[PDB]
């Protein structure tokens, strides 16, 4: 959506709609001391043709 | 660079943006720098219009 040669967008920046920032704890944070990664899911999308 | 080696007679860009992305070009600067009329420190910020 943003094409090749373009800046990407942003997620959840503090403006009028947004929402809260997402939260690690510390044990989420020590697993990702090391080498596990994380995992983006989409569920379904809503469109048009 | 200067010769061809045969009939192409044309140059090759690394970044084909549209003319829809344009680069502002600033003047009118008399050696006036930025954080001369404003003060910043190591750590502060500034706000645009």
């Amino acid at each position: 959506y943003p094409k090749k040669g373009l800046s990407p967008l942003a997620l959840n920046t503090m403006d009028q709609f947004s929402s809260r920032l997402i939260p690690i704890n510390y044990d989420q944070l020590k697993k990702l001391d090391a080498g596990k990664q994380i995992k983006l899911e989409t569920t379904q999308v809503s469109g048009n043709f | 660079n200067v010769g061809y080696q045969n009939g192409f007679t044309a140059n090759v860009t690394t970044n084909y943006s549209h003319t829809t992305d344009n680069s502002t070009a600033v003047q009118d600067s008399n050696g006036e720098s930025w954080n001369t009329g404003l003060s910043i420190n190591k750590g502060e910020s500034a706000y645009i219009n």
